Parts: C-alpha cells; sequence; structure tokens
C-alpha cells in the first residue's frame, strides 16, 4: 500500500522502483489582459522520475505546445504524466522495468493505474512523505535544460553526482532531500549556502558543488539551520 | 392466474411472494399461494423464525410448469420442486382451494409495482445468472457469492453476473485512457450493450435482477452490480435519450418499493451522490432525484 517512514529501507533494497512527482508538470505565470481581465501563461515543465536507490533521474521535459488548444489542463497534466512514465517503462528492457512505482501525489494514482493495465505485476503506490521534489526547478543545471527546450526531449541526469562511491543511496537521498527542502523553504538562502566559497565548484558533469566529506558535513548542518530559521521566521517561534 | 402449493409448513417462517410477505407458525395448516399473475417473473422466499441466518428463495415463472414448495428435514429448508403429473397438480391444488388453505396473491388492481420491478426481467435470463440447468426455477441466498466477488470459491453455486470493472482493459481502449476513464461511453455501448448484452432491455433485466435480489436477500454483491450498472450509465456523456428516460423509471419505482429501515445498508453514498449531483447524467434522472432527496435527503 502507502510508502511511510515504518517502510524507508524499502527505498534502498534491491527491488527496482520509481518515485514520480507531477508538480512541476504544469507550470503558468497568471497575468492581467488588457481588458482588466486575468489569464494564463504556460511555460516549459518536466515530470521528476527518480531511482531513489542509484540517483538516475529521468526528466522528461513538457514543451508549452502540448497544452495548445486542451482545455482542463490540471486534469490533462496528470493523464499527460501518467502516459509518459508508461511510454519510459515500455522503453525499458525487461531487466530494468520497476517493480514498483511511487507517486508523490494521490491524484496521479488513477492516472497512472489506467496507463499500465498491461504492466499488472508493477504495484503502483502513494507515499505518507512529504518530499520536496517541487523544488528540482531550483537546481540551476534542471532549470536550464527545461526553459531552453524548444520541443519535447528527455534529459537523464545522476542527481545523487559521484556520492555513491563514498556514501550509501539511505545516507545520498537524505542529503538529497535535505538540499531540496532547503532549496523549496528558502532558495536565495540555500543557494548562498552552496555557491558562497567559489574555491568549490561544480564540476561540467555535476548538478552540485564537489564538496569534501567534512565540507558537506558543514553544508548539511548549514541547510539544516536554514530550516530551522525559516521554522522560527514562520511562525514567530 | 396460478397456484404454487406447499405439501406442509413443519417449521415457523417468514414466507416472501414478490413485495408481500406473511408469518406461518410451526405446523400451521398452511398449504400455499393462489391468484399469481400470469405474465411476470416471481419470487417465493424464505427467513425461518429460529434462525434468521439465510434469507433463501426461488425464481419461477408459472407459465414453465407446475411448481411446489415441499419442507426438506435433511437439509432443513423449503424446497421448490415441479410436478410433471398434470392431472395429479390439479387434484392437489382443487383440494386444497376448496379446504381454504391457501393465501390469496394480494394484487391492488391499480397497483403495478411488480410489472415496475421486473419490466425487463425474463426467467432465461435468470437460468444464465444462476447455473441448475436441471430446474425451471432458480435458488438464491443471502450468502452466495458473484463471479466478481470471486476473483477477488465454489463456482457452480455463484451469480454470473455481467463483471464491470472501471479500471480493466476491457473498460479502457489502449491510447484512450484519458477519454474512456472519465467518460464510460465506449464501455457501456460498445463494449455492454453492442458487445456483452445486445440490447438496453437485457442490460436493465440484469440491473432489476440484481436489486431484487439485494432487497429480497440481502445479497451483497447483487447489491455491488445494481451500483456498478447506475454508475456505468450515469459516467456515460453518450446514452440513447430512450435509455436515460427508462433508467429514472426503473430506479424511481426501487427506491419507492425500499424498506425506510433499510436505506443505510442497501444504498450506496459515494455512488449516489455522484450519479445525481456530479455525473453527466445528474439532470437527467428527473423522477428518481425528486424521490431520493424527499425520502433520503440524509443520504445526500
Amino acid at each position: 500500500g502507502a510508502m511511510n517512514s515504518s517502510n524507508y529501507a524499502e527505498l534502498f533494497n534491491n527491488d527496482i522502483k520509481l518515485f514520480v512527482d507531477d508538480t512541476n508538470v504544469y507550470r503558468v505565470t497568471v497575468h492581467k489582459t488588457f481588458e482588466g481581465n486575468v489569464a494564463t501563461k504556460a511555460i516549459n515543465g518536466c515530470i521528476f522520475t527518480l531511482n531513489p536507490k542509484t540517483g538516475h533521474l529521468f526528466l522528461k521535459i513538457i514543451h508549452t505546445s502540448v497544452w495548445a488548444g486542451q482545455k482542463r489542463l490540471s486534469q490533462l497534466a496528470k493523464w499527460k504524466t501518467a502516459e509518459e512514465v508508461s511510454a519510459l517503462v515500455r522503453s525499458l528492457p525487461k531487466e530494468e522495468q520497476p517493480k514498483q512505482i511511487i507517486v508523490t501525489r494521490k491524484a496521479m494514482l488513477d492516472p497512472l493505474e489506467v496507463h499500465m493495465l498491461d504492466f499488472p505485476n508493477i504495484a503502483i503506490r502513494p507515499t505518507e512523505l512529504r518530499l520536496p521534489f517541487s523544488a528540482a526547478m531550483s537546481i540551476d543545471k534542471l532549470s536550464d535544460v527545461v526553459m531552453k527546450a524548444t520541443e519535447p526531449q528527455m534529459v537523464l541526469f545522476n542527481i545523487y553526482d559521484d556520492w555513491l562511491d563514498r556514501i550509501s543511496s539511505y545516507t545520498a537521498f537524505s542529503r538529497l532531500t535535505l538540499l531540496l527542502r532547503a532549496l523549496k523553504t528558502n532558495e536565495e538562502s540555500a543557494k548562498m549556502i552552496l555557491l558562497s566559497d567559489p574555491t568549490i565548484t561544480i564540476k561540467s558533469y555535476h548538478l552540485w558543488p564537489s564538496f569534501t566529506d567534512e565540507q558537506w558535513i558543514t553544508i548539511e548542518s548549514q541547510m539544516r539551520d536554514l530550516i530551522l530559521t525559516e521554522y522560527g521566521r514562520k511562525y514567530n517561534v | 392466474m396460478n397456484t404454487v402449493p406447499f405439501t406442509s409448513a413443519p417449521i415457523e417462517v417468514t414466507i416472501g411472494i414478490d413485495q408481500y410477505s406473511f408469518n406461518v407458525k410451526e405446523n400451521q395448516p398452511f398449504h400455499g399461494i393462489k391468484d399469481i399473475p400470469i405474465g411476470h417473473v416471481h419470487v417465493i422466499h424464505f427467513q425461518h423464525a429460529d434462525n434468521s441466518s439465510m434469507r433463501y428463495g426461488y425464481w419461477f415463472d408459472c407459465r414453465m410448469g407446475n411448481f411446489y414448495i415441499q419442507y426438506d428435514p435433511k437439509d432443513g429448508l423449503y424446497k421448490m420442486m415441479e410436478e410433471r403429473d398434470g392431472a395429479k397438480f390439479e387434484n392437489i391444488v382443487h383440494n386444497f382451494k376448496e379446504r381454504q388453505m391457501m393465501v390469496s396473491y394480494p394484487k391492488i388492481d391499480e397497483d403495478d409495482t411488480w410489472y415496475n420491478l421486473t419490466e425487463f426481467v425474463q426467467m432465461d435470463k435468470i437460468r444464465k445468472i444462476v447455473r441448475k440447468d436441471e430446474n425451471q426455477f432458480s435458488y438464491v441466498d443471502s450468502s452466495m457469492t458473484t463471479v466478481q466477488e470471486n476473483e477477488l470459491s465454489d463456482p457452480a453455486h455463484s451469480l454470473n453476473y455481467t463483471v464491470i470493472n472501471f479500471k480493466s482493459r476491457e473498460a479502457i481502449r489502449p491510447g484512450h485512457e484519458m477519454e474512456d476513464f472519465l467518460d464510460k461511453s465506449y464501455y457501456l455501448n460498445t463494449v455492454m450493450l453492442q458487445g456483452i448484452f445486445k440490447n438496453s432491455s437485457n442490460y436493465f433485466g440484469e440491473l432489476q435482477f440484481a436489486f431484487l435480489n439485494a432487497m429480497f436477500f440481502g445479497n451483497y454483491g447483487s447489491s455491488l452490480q445494481w451500483h456498478a450498472m447506475i454508475e456505468l450509465i450515469c459516467s456515460s456523456a453518450t446514452v440513447p435519450k430512450h435509455m436515460l428516460d427508462k433508467l429514472d423509471e426503473i430506479l424511481y419505482y426501487q427506491i419507492k418499493t425500499l424498506p425506510e429501515q433499510y436505506s443505510d445498508i442497501l444504498l450506496n453514498e459515494r455512488v449516489w451522490n455522484i450519479c445525481l449531483y456530479s455525473s453527466f447524467q445528474k439532470n437527467s434522472l428527473h423522477n428518481t432525484e425528486k424521490i431520493m432527496e424527499n425520502k433520503y435527503p440524509e443520504l445526500l
């Protein structure tokens, strides 16, 4: 059934699984018309499909052309997400297909179940975890590939860079979710913490800076402090 | 007007005949039911006074043979049987009527309730849902499961209702996933009506039979099937005008007949609220919406 704090080690076992987050699929700016009415303008979006064990990220870019002349776009966005996850599964060799797909939003369950009827042995599950994957568009290199896209495109990344050389999946997922939670809570402060020291750069083939093990411990500390600082700011606590 | 004689009534029992019911005492001189209207299916049903466990009964059509009831003290139930000797049967009935040992099917001349509940129900269609080919009549009880319930155990004793599943390859054309899930018209019109039922009359017959088994036996799988067949129509944007008008009449008489005190167990809140207020057909069921709002406004 549902994935929670109890069954958290399950994310890092040897059963292939993917998280699917549809938050950034349908993105708009709301603006005034000449007549003083309100209208939306869509911008490019993305499906965030992640293997939490390997860090493999299937970033399906959703170009604004897929909305042209469609109605009820927030509903269509869930079905388009399900269509593209189904297409990704069918594109993978059998031995690479997931055994489980976990959706971050319960509204994705029916659309994905219906698109995956051909795969009765792939479990489609919700989660009780509040995951910060909405903040993926705060990672400069992911934001850049989404906004530059002129057509539908899939881009493959490792969201853990080379971390699994030095740490476990459990710890890499912990680091990723802390970084994304900090970027979601205070994007300016989070980026200041990550890029404050010019001597530490991002490799051309990486998303995050090249921190030594001791520097990651300091960065992780500074991210936890930011989340606590912001919690005090929000609730006057 | 036809007769179902009883050999005897050795155990105290509530007897139903269609929408009517009568209490019979242990060894009361009761020899059956006369003046049963020709032209309709009927149901004769039982609930034992000493064990309200198992409601059970028999669907039959007096045009298809001479039927009687006899208690079996081994199996502990009232059994339907066919008498193949016409002259023996005629002599039995004549004697019991002459001695006034039978209750009369109590039809009011103005009253079209039973026709309105059974309009599309055919004995030959019942015998395909309830498979026991050596009898012309069909046994149903409280506990019998549906083929769909047995997928999600003894298949010979099952109710073979048409399986309806909104998240099945049958319901959803590859490439029309959103379309077919949000608008069930494909599944209703091509798969069920043209494909399996052949016509709306057969679809309504199954819907009506499922309702009657839910009401008369408290059969849970029958109640699930009744709601699934209503939801499939109400969830379809494209339904023939004659089918919507007929469904409104069918549901009106079903809601009219339901005992007020069984509404909590026989009616599914989600399905009715969805059908009356959210669905494509929310404005198409005027008579059903009015009786539901006036009789069961709590459910809504």
